[PDB]
């Protein structure tokens, strides 16, 4: 009895996977690619931004006591074409690591869930047939106390034989579509994971970047009096 | 030929 | 004569700094714009994203055995949520503190700069008209050797005098122009270096809330075994 | 009334 409410449990897991998880990835993998597409545009004007800070630089260069101004907004220019390629390598960790992977997973996995559901509900649904079947040659048998003719006993032992594997497979098919749950969500995790490694090598850089080189800038125009 | 789980190799 | 020579250079700089910086710096101040609106897609999407990942988490949330997952899931989220408005942060150190402040000034430069050398011009050119017309009315009297009437020695000290306000006119005007290039080559570096301590600060918030979040998140799918 | 340097008070 317990075992038809893990039966219907089951039944819920693989349609929660079905008609949750996988449009929620779907609509995750489309924001990803939209993430991916500003990402894009926020790479390319800081190029023009940069390259227009390095013509400035390019004027004091070439002026009367200004020069090392010019230094300063190179070494800017400099600073920020490190700090940016650090970020476009976590860029890539998105696009062929994140979201080409989760595309293939979740292109792959509906006729896969389709399958093993349907699968699965055919095999629990033979064994049920088979049981009552065998049940009801036995309440046959019985009808027309610790009394079992040759016959009786045989069927009692069939019966319990099914009856076990009808629970075990039952029992299984829970335990199955649980794990098919969470290694989805691993997944996505492990892939977050990833990227995120890769977004603390693009902080750690700039920081250090920027630690090594601010105060040399911050000191170019103060008072030397 | 039964259906390969995309997913058959992820550690949970 | 070598005052002639400083009196051309001096007429250049105001020239360099009309033709050539504030131009160039107008490009700039484009190419912020630009990059702030830019920055500003790649902030919007990322929200998109994250609402997206919140909701993977929800999932995970509300299965069984998963829900860990679910709550590694909401924390990925909200150390983004934390990085981004850092971020923020630097974006308006963008905004009111550079590219409005720089469009104040070059908005200002182009009247001051034309009437500084314009000033500089009429001043320089009436203390060389009153030379030369002094230098003549002696070279008519010296016409018709250690000898000098009354006269010829007053025209004597009034043209030493005026050569003397001349040169140093003309030496002042040079190093009063050179510093006007200074300024403006300052004034960028300052506003640049105030974003970079913001950026600074951005980094290092992220480098660090990941540092604190990450290994617990790559834990989370590792074999107990 | 003669025009204001917008860079007058910038530290060089």
């Amino acid at each position: 009895s317990r075992s038809e409410e893990m039966h219907r449990l089951t039944e819920n897991v693989y349609k929660t996977i079905m008609e949750q998880f996988n449009p929620s990835l779907r609509n995750f993998i489309a924001m990803g690619k939209n993430y991916e597409k500003a990402l894009a545009g926020v790479t390319y004007a800081a190029k023009g931004y940069f390259d227009a800070l390095v013509k400035m630089g390019e004027l004091a260069s070439e002026s009367q006591g200004s020069k090392e101004l010019g230094d300063v907004l190179f070494q800017m220019a400099e600073v920020h074409r490190q700090i940016q390629n650090q970020l476009e390598e976590m860029l890539k960790s998105f696009h062929n690591e994140l979201l080409t992977q989760l595309e293939q997973k979740v292109e792959l996995d509906s006729r896969y869930l389709s399958a093993a559901l349907k699968k699965y509900q055919t095999e629990q649904r033979s064994k049920g047939d088979a049981l009552d079947k065998c049940q009801a040659e036995l309440k046959k048998l019985r009808k027309k106390p610790q009394k079992y003719s040759d016959k009786e006993l045989q069927y009692i032992d069939a019966i319990s034989n099914k009856q076990g594997e009808l629970e075990n497979y039952v029992s299984d098919g829970y335990k199955t579509a649980l794990t098919e749950e969470r290694r989805r969500f691993c997944f996505l995790v492990e892939k977050q994971c990833a990227v995120a490694k890769n977004s603390a090598a693009y902080h750690s850089k700039g920081k250090e970047l920027l630690a090594q080189k601010l105060p040399l800038w911050q000191q170019a125009c103060a008072d030397p009096s | 030929g039964t259906v390969q789980n995309p997913y058959a190799d992820v550690k949970t």
